[PDB]
C-alpha cells in the first residue's frame, strides 16, 4: 500500500 | 493555490523525487492532495498518493471520500489551479495537462464548490 512515501491508491 | 508540500520541500527536490516516481511506476501519475484553506471537513492521513492513469475524477472523488470519513452529507469538491476537474476526466489527462514542472500533479479538496470558503 504505501512504499516509496506514496499511497499507492488501488480502486479498490 | 497555496500548498503546504511546495511550502516545506524544495522545488528542485521535488522534481528529481517525481522524475524517479515516474520511471519507477510508470501506470501510475504522482498526485499531491491537500486540504483546502477554511474546507470544514476532515484533514487527509497522507498527501502523497500514487493513482492509476485510468481513474476517473469521479471515481476519485468515492476513494478520498472514503480516506477522510465524510458524512453522507458533506460535499467534497476538488481544484486544480483554483478549478474544479470534471468528474468526467481520468487522472491521467487531468496528469498530462495540469501536471508541474516538477512532474506532479497537485489538487486540493474542499466542502465548498469555491475554493477556499
Amino acid at each position: 500500500d504505501e512504499k516509496d512515501g506514496f499511497i499507492f491508491v488501488n480502486y479498490s | 493555490m497555496k500548498f503546504v508540500y511546495k511550502e516545506e520541500h524544495p522545488f528542485e527536490k521535488r522534481r528529481s523525487e517525481g522524475e524517479k516516481i515516474r520511471k519507477k511506476y510508470p501506470d501510475r501519475v504522482p498526485v499531491i492532495v491537500e486540504k483546502a484553506p477554511k474546507a470544514r471537513i476532515g484533514d487527509l492521513d497522507k498527501k502523497k498518493y500514487l493513482v492509476p492513469s485510468d481513474l476517473t475524477v469521479g471515481q476519485f472523488y468515492f476513494l478520498i471520500r472514503k480516506r477522510i470519513h465524510l458524512r453522507a452529507e458533506d460535499a467534497l469538491f476538488f481544484f486544480v489551479n483554483n478549478v474544479i476537474p470534471p468528474t468526467s476526466a481520468t487522472m491521467g489527462q487531468l496528469y498530462q495537462e495540469h501536471h508541474e514542472e516538477d512532474f506532479f500533479l497537485y489538487i486540493a479538496y474542499s466542502d465548498e464548490s469555491v475554493y477556499g470558503l
